[PDB]
DNA sequence: ATTGCATAAGACAACA
DNA sequence: AATGTTGTCTTATGCAAT
DNA sequence: ATTGCATAAGACAACA
DNA sequence: AATGTTGTCTTATGCAAT
């Protein structure tokens, strides 16, 4: 867990989907901070794939600061290369896929394809996915992958980058700082500002503030 | 003038009768100053609605535990009433062990029937492994209360008090005052279960088994004035069953059957 | 219903240790009600009497053989402090034990396959005798055998549910009371009463209703 | 046929109701068979008059004490209630030790005047050796309750639990939340002594302090219907003074001051 | 009448050390004198005083005090004009700012000695005892008569009589007339029991059967 | 004019733009209160592309509540109609041409149109997007209108994107603007819609609103 | 002591009150301090006989005389008038602690008693002839029917001679086997039935047995 | 008429037994209500053998509220009501041999006289007995008088020395039998008890009346 | 007569 | 040894007006 | 009209 | 998770008789 903020270091690489055919081929843009991605669709690899690629993500979230990437042949493309010039973001090269260089964009690749596999399923198609559901079922991936906190932490991707009332104790007194959140029929549940935690109370154990 | 009560309250904290005294005041002035300090009113609202019940026989169950000495040394006996007609079964083990509450549930049923639901508080072999299993296997839902109140199984702990009563009542008058021999178990068991099951309790017609056996329930009834939240009372409902305690009231539209206390409903015209 | 009973007492090995197995059956209705022995004794007839009446009521009269338990006084003064009118027969007769050896062969019958579909072959675990026990009232009890369109229990309780309440007269106009009413509900200072005709109810004051017949 | 219901309730403990369905039976063989019964009538009636009083002011005073963590470190208060006009007096410490009681009796003498008995209960620095010949050398009497009950009291645990209220009230509506700092202490005891004494509490028409000062006793009142003991109602008696709760009653002849419930009274004619 | 102006100063006691400084509140209508003491000079410890003087007392109309740094320093100086009494200063000793407080003054030096030689005391009292001593000298100052007459200064300042009658309230008759000539007596729960003004006859009466008079 | 908060308002309208050819059917969509900009390419006029659309600005945006459009056979397509539904959003359309609604969206599309021209005369492919270069001069010109400016904002739009009962007030007026969430027997708790706010008021306090 | 008529100590004084017949004779009951006293000038076994004789007479027919070595005590006369009375002696020197000391104490309360009478009528040391009966008889009524010390009951009284309810102790069960001694108007007290140690309750607290 | 009160009245004289001889003068003292009697069978007549036999019967009996006594110069004396005066006790006078206040007296009288003598008679003194033994007959004399009853008399001299309301209840016939007092009564009962038997038995409010 | 008011009557709580 | 109390709240009731 | 009755209404308690 | 209940007692009230 490095202590750089997000738009620092970047990460980029590129995946065949025979499911998404005959656009065949597909990048995702990572960051080592946030970890939020950018999707493009391709069916070839070339060095206009990877601008696309490139402008969608820089548009979607920021610019970065630095990118660190693999010696792909195109990635020195002379076109890439002038967009870079233009750009002001440094380009790195590396032995392709250590652990130093590829820090999560394969695992975020990996995560991408069973995604829209499990998606494809929900909504029926098991072989390939034709070249109209690829953006409905992409948008829905890209949502629920980000716009949804995944895994644990304290604040969502996209966020990286009651009233009071008296309860009784069995000591007798009506402690304070208790919100309840459903009003039952006879029962109720509070949650401590404090302690955030939820407990059911009957309605004739309950006295408010104020 | 209100402005000598506004200091003198908001200083002093004064009861609203001797603000009224004490500085030529009448009505409003006293009452809406009196409630501008919060601290003069803290509680005094306590909201208490109080409503367990079963609609007809073998809907819902009530579950508890007992201990009894003059039983020692298999004092722990269960309780189990059915609420739509009060029928009470009660069996005797050594501990609260699960296996206890397994043989006890298979004597009521094979006693009263096959209910629906069982509700209950959570005993240490009762939300366990092999309970919950069992009470599966045989098919019956299972309604824990609030994990600390044994309030919301009121009705098979006030069937508990009165087992006691009644238990404790034809041993003491058998003339065994302090504990019971093996001899004569049986004999309390099932004479305190034919005494309050098969004969009539308070002053009520029905004896509790020919409720159980032959129960009276209504399709619709008469039109009744209650609660709505929303402050005192409206019509256009109609009343399922009145108990003495509390009722079942039931829409004309949206059907529902929520139970009430009596305090919210009264006749229609 | 609750006319005659009858009661016997046969061995089961299974049941080891309390291996004698008490039976029960009224006549009218065929019910069973069976608990567990340790050895029999004039005190353990009175113990499954009790629990029979707990679970079914108080018949009028008891039909077993001449066995010494059921011979012995105390049976005979608790029998004649309850009120239920003892009456042997010959150990085995058909005039008498008859039904209840029916009963008995429909039970032992029942614990074998449940016990077998349980998991056991000849011994049931001692916590698990009573379970077995109960399972077996409850399947002869509740459930319909062979040809029968009822169960004991619709047999011996006639649970019809009926669905109006008392007939009660209301104080009329005339100051009479007129019979041919049902009260409904007992709320607060008056009961609402239906008509058994017109259908109509009408709350009415609670010093005013008193019940038909 | 009353003996079918004899060997009824001797074998089985019916309520009478039921003994009456079950034979054929009317009222009294019921009412007059299930009082034969002792274990059917143990409890149900336990004897409560209820009556501590002084008549005049100054003549019998109440004390308990308190422990309010808002005024730590000298978190210990007695309290004092005249009997007579409800008048409070209410002084800090640190410790329960005899020395607090001698200068908060003295407070209370310097702020009441003198009264004849203090009735409480019985503390560990109060029927102490010091407290006992200090109030010798003064010279009042002191009559302690019952040694357990903190009941006999009732008076000055009734005005505790409303200072309580008062200071409490009073602290957290000036900005206190938990506790006082060393300097608002004597704002808080003289503001719940002043609020409390020289200002009307309830309904009453007349201040504490005016009662306590400016009393109004009668000397030949009304005539009442009462008890005695017998059993029910006699008249030929005269009330002194009729509280909200409880009254006083004075015979013609006799001449006794008694205090009796407000059950225990109601008007002549 | 009694309760309209009162009175206030300082008295350093060396008796009762380390609380050195005691303060004295004095009547003016009626000379009941109340004291209390308190070990540093600052605004919040004699506002403390005044406090306690006025919860023994009650509230007085004006406080006539001399020009020290604290009676007129900004804390007592709203402090004061919450409760509402009229604030005046003077001279730090003149005979009409400190008449009585310098009598009172006497009085309570003498007392304060006479009774801690009665207890025998004679350097310091301990710092267990001040309470009691005080308490103790009040009482006898304030109940206890030192002038020449027949009212002590509780019975001029409280006015203290011992009635035999309540607030008179007008009963209405069978017919629908009001009637005055009628005293409470007892508050019984749906009866009242009203006494004849003249010939001493009480009657008990019904609740609503009764209005206040006047 | 200003809306009132993101993700509750929309509009959209259709554009051709001829530089685009073959596929120079457009479907334009923009939000009223956050004021983001979304488009995508297609060559016909059709349900299939409005779907696509729809989709792809729901993942793009947020899921939708109701989408203010205008008339056509697209719209009120049965597959689009229903599909309305399907993702629980509704329809206020008005006027092919209303003043209230489409005038934005007509502006939004004169500036989406500029945008492409300016950038596009600066790399230098000046008349007519050749098929490979289309969706990088997309994301050229939505990047120049993603996070530099939007034209004239010191609020930039991006960075933007119980049943009622009356109560009383000492005043004596009887205000609305309040709902009750828990409720009591000498009392309520209630919280008004704008300041969100919840307090107790007695019972005597309170009455219906409407 | 236990019982009145049981133990009797007589013995002999001086008074120089009655000169020349300043001789005296007084018996003492020690289980009832009771006393009688006959004038008699001469010490000798016909006065002895007479004064325990009177004191037979005013007092009761005991069980036992205990005095001491007296030669006017044991003689003939004496130890005739015992056996034909049916009562038993015992001698002394006098002087035991335990026994033998009361009667002295009560010499003692006899001489300031008839000291204090006669200095009341107006005798310093010497009575007329027509007194000292009087005196000593006065003396005796002084004593006997006038309770001395400070107990309930006067020396001649010192001479010749409920239902079960339970209550709720701190646990809140209820015991049996206590009994009502005294019964006001909100309090009983209350005496256990084997210990039998009184205990005062208040009367809400007690409910009857049976 | 002896419903007055033990040691109130007290009733004396002379009478002249043919035994104390030489030492033949004797004086009497009684009391009606107690039938408590003390003598000291003196040798003088005089008051002040009165008050000595005075003083030692109030020493012996109680206290009482007066003491009667035939008018005559035997009892008048100013020496005695100096005496009277030194213990308070108001007094008057009757005729000598009236049936008044002395008929009692001189039974009283006739019965020391006959037991006198048949004490004499057991012992072995016909006419009369020494100076030495008069004290112990005086002695069983007074015993057998206060202690043991007299004639079938169940209250013996001494009982009549320092000595719940009536309720009737009902039976299931109905009888309103007395014989119960209450002691611990309650409001929906009663704690009565029975005056002979006196068995403690709680019985219904609605069952007890009031007796006289 | 119906709604609202001005007061009286009754119910709950808690103080080591 | 030597006993519940009463401020605060709720509901019900009757007068007064409309 | 007064006493007694036959019933209805309200109050208390305790269950780990 | 998921809410007091009700037999027994007391008092008040109204009818019925005397
Ligand atoms: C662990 C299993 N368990 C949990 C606890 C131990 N518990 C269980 C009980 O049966 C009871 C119980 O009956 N009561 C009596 C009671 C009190 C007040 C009422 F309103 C009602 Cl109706 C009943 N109380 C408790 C209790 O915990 N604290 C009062 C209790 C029990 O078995
Ligand atoms: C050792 C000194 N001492 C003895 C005990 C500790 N105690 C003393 C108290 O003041 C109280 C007290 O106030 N209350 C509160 C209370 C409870 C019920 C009532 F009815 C009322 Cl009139 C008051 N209870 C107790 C108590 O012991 N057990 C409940 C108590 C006290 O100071
Ligand atoms: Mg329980
Ligand atoms: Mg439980
Ligand atoms: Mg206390
Ligand atoms: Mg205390
Ligand atoms: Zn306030
Ligand atoms: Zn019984």
């Amino acid at each position: 867990p490095r202590g750089l903020g997000p738009l620092q270091i970047w990460q980029t690489d590129f995946t065949l989907e025979p499911r998404m055919a005959p656009r065949s081929w597909l990048a995702v843009t990572v960051d080592t901070a946030s970890s939020a991605i950018v999707v493009t669709q391709h069916g070839r690899v070339t060095s206009v794939a990877v601008q696309h690629h490139w402008a969608t993500a820089i548009a979607v979230l920021g610019r970065p600061k630095a990118i660190k990437t693999d010696n792909g042949s195109c990635f020195t493309s002379k076109s890439t290369r002038e967009w870079l010039a233009r750009w002001g973001i440094a380009h790195t090269t590396g032995i392709p896929g250590n652990s130093q260089g590829q820090a999560m964009v394969e695992r975020a690749n990996r995560l991408l394809k069973d995604k829209i596999r499990v998606l494809a399923e929900g909504d029926g198609f098991m072989k390939r996915i034709p070249t109209s559901k690829q953006g409905e079922l992409l948008a829905k991936a890209m949502y629920a992958l980000n716009h949804f906190e995944r895994g644990e932490n304290t604040k969502t991707p996209i966020q990286k980058h009651g009233p009071p009332v008296k309860i009784r104790i069995e000591t007798g007194e009506w402690e304070k700082g208790w919100n309840v959140l459903v009003w039952g029929r006879g029962y109720a549940a509070v949650k401590n500002r404090d302690t955030d935690k939820v407990i059911w109370v009957p309605s004739r154990k309950v006295k408010p503030d104020i | 003038p209100l402005r000598e009560a506004k200091d003198l309250h908001t200083a002093l904290h004064i009861g609203p009768r001797a603000l009224s005294k004490a500085c030529n005041i009448s009505m409003q002035q006293a009452r809406e100053v009196v409630q501008t300090c919060p601290h003069c009113n803290s509680a005094p609202a306590l909201e208490a609605g109080v409503n367990p019940r079963g609609l007809g026989p073998l809907q819902i169950w009530q579950t508890d535990f007992t201990l009894e000495p003059r039983m020692a040394p298999r004092s722990w006996l269960a309780v189990t009433v059915d609420t739509a007609s009060s029928a009470i079964v009660v069996t005797q083990h050594g501990r609260v062990t699960s296996v206890a509450v397994q043989h006890h549930w298979a004597t009521a049923i094979a006693v009263l029937g096959r209910p629906k639901a069982i509700k209950t508080d959570n005993g240490s072999c009762f939300t366990s492994k092999s309970t919950r299993e069992w009470l599966a296997r045989w098919g019956i839902a299972h309604t824990t209360g609030i994990p600390g109140n044994s309030q919301g199984q009121a009705m098979v702990e006030r069937a508990n008090r009165l087992l006691k009563d009644k238990i404790r009542v034809l041993a003491e008058g058998d003339g065994f005052m302090k504990r019971i021999p093996t001899s004569k178990q049986g004999e309390l068991l099932a004479k305190a279960m034919y005494a309050l099951n098969h004969f009539e309790r308070g002053e009520n017609t029905k004896t509790p088994i020919q409720k159980h056996w032959r129960p009276t329930v209504l399709t619709e009834g008469p039109p009744v004035k209650i609660r709505i939240e929303t402050g005192e009372w409206e019509k256009g409902w109609n009343v399922l069953v009145w108990g003495r305690g509390y009722a079942a009231v039931k829409n004309r539209d949206t059907d529902k059957v929520i139970w009430v206390p009596s305090r919210k409903v009264k006749p229609d015209i």
